[PDB]
């Protein structure tokens, strides 16, 4: 079953984060960040650029940023759109 | 010996003429849209159906009057039955046979073809992209993704398969080994001919018993002109040539006490406010500055010197013993030529890449 | 005042290596696809594909029909030229297969040595010796090409080398408008000629661009590519990894932008726009002018 | 005389295609033999010697040419009488080795009078348009302009000789070259109302009557910069005065040591001292302006007829 | 950047300011729970929900249909557009 447990530390288990999205959404809803782990393409918002530097490992699939919720994303195919499924 | 039959170069120009015309009148099309994007957008959108029923239709009457293709005619062709002239002629059958080979499969070709190059982008992007949708999925879903695997794994497959075979026909035709030269047409039952002086009569005297043909044949003419002559590039080449230029220039270019001076003279760096080591201009032209010696391998970097190939090499890569000497003990308070110019201490773009073995 | 006897021999040949291509042609979109979704396959076998195709013209007109698809397009016939007399002589099983195994065989091989031979130079004293061996065999051979050639002006029996080595002679096997046309195509070429002359005299950029116009700073899109790629060569090529035709050479930086082209691109855009900055294809602002780069030193 | 002028004009073409193939498979040879450098050097000589050897082994025996031969033509003179020996001798004198005589000799004619000019006793248009004027492609052009209205003689020499065409609205071209040639003595005049380098070792011809290449071709075979210091100043690049080189190996021996040989030391294009030198994507040097130009004509290296982008064209300091 | 004005704060109406083709998706914030996707696309519906949520779309205008209100549906409709690349932006919610 895919759980998304989440310098903030999110561990992905059961799927691996060096073939998926992984996208940063905080709540004081606001899409603060997202990566891509295979090409490392990252990108953010302009309240959170630059004070908020995003990576991951692979080793340890984990994913770290420096309530926020971690959700992968899902592109679809009819329309191909950018969804985020699993929240949390 | 056998005249009336086409060689593979007349069958083959009429396959690129035949190919050529709808990318033509979707280009036109588009262009006629964008002065007027009210009317002709709707038919843009849906151009491939709608060039598809035209082509059914001008197809469908050629072959009833002309005995052959509109392009095919324009090379004096014809379709026969394979197998006196009205035992050859074309049934109301083999001319809907004939319609589905000249616009069905060319039709579907191009939408698997535009499908197919539309998909490869996404499909090259990566694999965060490409997730399958779990089951459950609307049925949508599930079809488009099927579409795209489709298109990813089996369609270059039947792309080889459908050029290949049409390129057996061709080999296979050549000496009369097929007498069709193309898969479609030996379904269909059907051989392209060249026309003769009876068919040509024949076609005249209809015409008489009857301000577009001539249009049409000289736009054909046309066509195959432009794109015969490579006119769009050598028009292209004219108008993008070359500028006259002045040569190109390079900035840089025209015992503690020491290291004072030493620093002085470096130029500073500019990602870091820290002096840059360069080897001083040499004292006559024919001799390597890093070195101090003969120009043995002349190699030029991106600044224009000119300096020995292993000697530069070394430089740019910062393992040059005169390097290593001069780091010993200026380690982080300097900065070595590593990835620089020895004379100049400009950075250079390509590193090692990008040197020239010139050919003095 | 001779019939013609050298014209369709040389129109054979023609012939023959338009099949050639052609067919070649015909490979490469059957291989459009296959690799991914530039060359790819179909160049980097581009010797094996040349060769499967020769070999399957070879068997299928040279081998059953003593001629060649261009030969029998001009109603002309392998024939033995040792065996004299008008009954015109078929060749030899082993005419043909040498005749093979040097056009459609040793055409491959001596392509694959020679870029071999090419690959080992960056060399081992061998290889240069070899280099120097297969240089004087290629030259030996040309020399050869080029008397026969001369010999053929004046007697019109073998085309090429190879046919007067193994003794192999073109000729028609039975007698079994075309120039109106030709004639036609003179008009045409010399009004595009005359088109082409004429264009640019009045200046056919600036008139598309006013064409266009009448007809009808955010980021620009190519800021991904690497500092050594210059953005005007990645454009106009590429209509990644830098690479040996889009490196920057003697780059000037943009005065505004800082983003550095070869100096050749940068300034012929400039002068292009004349007054009119010419916007930037790295972060799309306005240029105007241009200095040499200051190469990361102050 | 029975001959029509699109006949003689293809037959022209094809035996065009078979002297530049020759002449092509001679420079190869030669490059083989000798260094590229040496073939460059000998590409107008070997051009004329293989035009030369097409008509020694075709026309001078009595033969027709390939030319001739794919239009049904025959070279009479004035078939009823074929030229004697002498006729095809003098012709392929007059036709090959007096224009190559007359192109090698041109320069120093064109100094004596661009000498006697400068000493003064309209003088200055002539001095300043010398070399287009004493130029043999515009004459050429008239004789093609002739000859596309009266379509009797395609060469000078053919006539002088009285050699025609016989079998076994054309003049549209005639049209478009004269309006052509009065169109660029216009724009010349119109102002107060480089270098050629001819072709290198290889010269692309064609038997294809849609090629564009040098034989098929109709018309004549022969602004927009800003005097060369407006761009220099626009892009910041200190512009030396006209004639004046930054780093011309002329000066003395000790401009650029490492290039040594006075072969080395002359650009194979203009073969004067090299000055501005510049190095193509394949290594070899020749003067800025002298490659920039031979680019804007071909893309490619004059010696090893390599790929050369006139972007990547390197000057050396 | 493109915003997303989602006008009540039955069926939910969300705009966009320019066109985003269909790329917009609804999620379900229960109080005090993670958001669950209810339709990625503009109406296909996410494995696992109810049929009573359909989505549809007109030109720019969005809209989150529930025929039958359910007492468990209670939460707020979030409304999100992502671009091609993977930039997204949420709406404001409404709560039912
Ligand atoms: C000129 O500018 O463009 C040229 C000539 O333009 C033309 O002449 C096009 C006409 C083609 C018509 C063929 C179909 C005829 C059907 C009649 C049926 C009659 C049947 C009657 C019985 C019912 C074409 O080239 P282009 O458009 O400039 O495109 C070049 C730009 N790209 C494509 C390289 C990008
Ligand atoms: C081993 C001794 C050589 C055996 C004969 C064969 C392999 C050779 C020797 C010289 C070769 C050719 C040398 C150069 C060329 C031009 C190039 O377009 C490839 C073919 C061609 C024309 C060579 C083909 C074969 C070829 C004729
Ligand atoms: C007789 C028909 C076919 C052609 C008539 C026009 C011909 C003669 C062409 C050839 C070169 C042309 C000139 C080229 C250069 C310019 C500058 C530009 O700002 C347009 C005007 C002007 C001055 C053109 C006028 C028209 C021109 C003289
Ligand atoms: C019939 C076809 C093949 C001939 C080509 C059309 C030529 C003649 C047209 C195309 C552009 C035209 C010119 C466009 C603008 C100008 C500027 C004006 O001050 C003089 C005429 C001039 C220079 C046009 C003259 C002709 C002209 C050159
Ligand atoms: C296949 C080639 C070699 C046939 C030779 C005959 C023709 C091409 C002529 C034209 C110009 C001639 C050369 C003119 C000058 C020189 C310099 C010297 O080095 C002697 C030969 C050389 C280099 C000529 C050799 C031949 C030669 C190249
Ligand atoms: C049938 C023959 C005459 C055809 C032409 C032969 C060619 C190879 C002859 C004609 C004129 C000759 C040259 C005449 C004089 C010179 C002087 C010197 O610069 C080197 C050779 C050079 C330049 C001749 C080279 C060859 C050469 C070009
Ligand atoms: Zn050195
Ligand atoms: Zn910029
Ligand atoms: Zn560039
Ligand atoms: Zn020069
Ligand atoms: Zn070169």
């Amino acid at each position: 079953e895919v759980q998304l447990v989440e310098r903030l530390s999110c561990a992905a288990s059961g799927f691996n984060l060096y073939s998926s999205s992984i996208h940063w959404v905080r709540q004081a809803l606001e899409w603060v960040a997202y990566i891509y782990s295979s090409s490392g393409s990252t990108s953010y918002a302009d309240s959170v650029k630059g004070r908020f530097t995003i990576s991951a490992d692979t080793s340890k699939n984990t994913a770290y940023l420096q309530v926020y919720y971690c959700a992968r994303g899902y592109y679809s195919w009819y329309k191909a759109s950018w969804a985020l499924a699993d929240y949390w | 010996i056998d005249e009336h039959k086409p060689s593979l170069f007349e069958l083959l120009s009429e396959q690129q003429l035949a190919a050529l015309l709808p990318p033509t009148v979707r280009y036109l099309l588009t262009v006629l849209t964008q002065r007027y994007p009210r009317y002709l957008l709707r038919v843009l959108n849906s151009f491939d159906e709608l060039y598809a029923l035209a082509a059914l239709v001008v197809e469908r009457h050629y072959l009833r009057t002309r005995g052959g293709s509109f392009t095919e005619h324009f090379y004096g062709l014809k379709r026969e039955r394979a197998l006196v002239r009205d035992a050859l002629r074309l049934r109301p059958a083999d001319v809907w046979r004939n319609l589905l080979v000249i616009v069905g499969v060319p039709y579907l070709k191009r939408k698997l073809d535009e499908a197919h190059e539309a998909d490869a982008p996404r499909a090259m992007m990566g694999a965060a992209y490409n997730r399958p949708p779990l089951p459950g999925a609307p049925w949508r879903e599930r079809v488009a993704f099927w579409w795209r695997c489709f298109l990813r794994r089996v369609y270059p497959a039947v792309n080889a398969a459908y050029y290949l075979s049409i390129l057996a026909f061709n080999l296979a035709y050549l000496f009369d080994n097929s007498k069709y030269h193309s898969p479609f047409l030996c379904l269909i039952g059907t051989r392209v001919r060249r026309m003769s002086a009876a068919d040509y009569r024949a076609i005249e005297a209809l015409e008489e018993r009857a301000l577009v043909l001539p249009t049409s044949i000289f736009a054909l003419k046309f066509l195959e002109w432009w794109y015969a002559s490579d006119f769009a590039k050598q028009l292209s080449r004219k108008a993008a040539e070359s500028l006259d230029l002045p040569p190109p220039v390079v900035a840089g270019l025209p015992e503690e006490e020491k290291e004072r001076r030493a620093i002085e003279r470096a130029p500073v760096s500019a990602s870091s406010l820290l002096p840059i080591y360069t080897v001083p201009p040499p004292e006559n032209s024919d001799q390597c500055p890093i070195c101090e010696g003969e120009i043995t391998t002349a190699a030029a970097c991106q600044t224009g010197i000119v300096y020995c190939y292993p000697c530069i090499h070394k430089w740019l890569t910062g393992t040059h013993p005169r390097q290593e000497k001069f780091m010993a003990e200026r380690a982080g308070k300097w900065e070595s030529g590593e990835g620089r110019c020895a004379v100049t201490g400009r950075r250079v773009l390509g590193g090692t890449e990008g040197l020239r073995r010139i050919m003095v | 005042t001779r019939p013609a006897f050298r014209v369709g021999q040389v129109d054979a040949e023609l012939l023959d290596e338009e099949l050639v291509e052609l067919l070649r042609g015909q490979v490469r979109e059957a291989l459009r696809y296959v690799g991914g979704g530039g060359s790819g396959v179909a160049q980097d076998w581009e010797a094996e594909i040349s060769l499967a195709l020769r070999a399957v013209l070879f068997k299928l007109t040279v081998w059953d029909h003593d001629a060649t698809y261009g030969a029998a397009l001009q109603n002309l016939k392998y024939t033995d030229a040792r065996r004299d007399g008008p009954a015109l002589a078929p060749p030899s099983r082993w005419q043909k297969a040498l005749y093979g195994l040097v056009t459609v065989g040793g055409r491959y091989l001596w392509a694959k040595w020679e870029d071999w031979l090419l690959e080992q130079d960056d060399p081992s004293p061998r290889v240069k010796r070899l280099a120097r061996w297969t240089s004087s065999l290629s030259t030996l051979h040309a020399s050869a090409a080029l008397v026969s050639f001369l010999v053929f002006l004046l007697h019109g029996r073998y085309r090429t080398l190879l046919d007067r080595l193994l003794r192999m002679r073109l000729a028609p096997p039975t007698s079994q408008v075309s120039f109106e046309y030709l004639n036609r195509q003179l008009v045409w070429h010399a009004f595009t000629e005359f088109l082409l002359f004429v264009l640019p005299l009045v200046g056919i950029n600036r008139w598309r661009r006013w064409l266009a116009r009448t007809w009808r700073d955010k980021k620009g899109e190519y800021s991904f590519l690497p500092e050594r790629t210059c953005a005007i060569c990645y454009r106009d090529q590429n209509s990644v990894v830098g690479s040996a035709q889009t490196d920057i050479t003697n780059p000037y930086e943009a005065i505004p932008c800082g983003c550095t082209y070869c100096f050749v691109c940068l300034a012929t855009r400039i002068e292009r726009e004349e007054g009119e900055g010419w916007p930037c294809l790295r972060c799309g602002e306005l240029i105007k002018e241009c200095k040499p780069w200051n190469g990361d030193v102050l | 005389p029975y001959a029509a002028a699109p006949d003689i004009i293809r037959a022209h073409q094809k035996d065009a295609y078979f002297q530049g193939v020759l002449a092509n498979r001679l420079s190869d040879l030669h490059r083989r033999l000798r260094g590229a450098r040496s073939a460059h050097a000998w590409a107008a000589e070997t051009r004329t010697f293989a035009a030369a050897l097409y008509l020694c082994l075709t026309t001078l025996l009595g033969n027709r040419t390939l030319g001739e031969e794919y239009c049904d033509l025959v070279q009479v003179e004035e078939g009823p009488l074929l030229p004697s020996l002498p006729r095809r001798a003098g012709y392929i004198l007059t036709a090959i080795v007096l224009p190559h005589l007359a192109s090698r000799a041109l320069p120093s004619v064109r100094s004596a009078i661009r000498k006697r000019l400068q000493s003064r006793l309209v003088l200055r248009y002539l001095l300043t348009h010398l070399t287009p004027l004493t130029s043999g492609a515009h004459f050429r052009a008239a004789t093609l302009a002739v000859f596309y209205f009266t379509g009797a003689y395609y060469e000078l020499s053919k006539w002088v000789w009285g050699l025609r065409y016989v079998f076994t609205g054309y003049e549209v071209l005639g049209v478009l070259l004269v309006v052509q040639m009065a169109v660029r003595a216009w724009l010349h005049v119109r102002e107060q109302l480089r270098t050629a380098f001819g072709p290198g070792t290889n010269v692309d011809v064609s038997l294809d009557e849609h090629a564009f290449t040098s034989n098929n071709e109709l018309l004549g075979g022969g602004s927009s910069q800003r005097s060369l210091g407006e761009i220099g100043a626009m892009a910041h690049t200190p512009v030396l005065k006209a004639g004046r080189a930054r780093y011309d190996l002329g000066t003395s021996d000790k401009v650029m040591g490492w290039i040594k040989g006075a072969q080395q030391r002359k650009c194979t294009l203009c073969l004067e001292e090299l000055k501005d030198p510049a190095a193509t994507q394949c290594g070899h040097v020749f003067c800025w302006a002298c490659i920039g130009d031979w680019v804007r004509e071909k893309p490619e290296c004059p010696l090893c007829r390599r790929e050369a982008m006139v972007q990547h064209i390197l000057p050396l300091r | 950047d493109i915003q997303m004005t989602q006008s009540p704060s039955v069926t939910i109406t969300c705009r966009a300011s320019q066109s985003v083709s269909s790329a917009v998706a609804w999620y379900q914030q229960k109080p005090g729970k993670a958001p669950k996707l209810l339709i990625y696309s503009a109406s296909s519906l996410y494995s696992g929900v109810p049929s009573r949520f359909s989505g549809s779309r007109s030109g720019t205008d969005f809209t989150l249909t529930i025929s039958s209100l359910q007492p468990e549906d209670f939460a707020t409709y979030y409304c999100q557009q992502g671009s091609s690349l993977g930039l997204l932006t949420f709406g404001q919610g409404t709560k039912v």
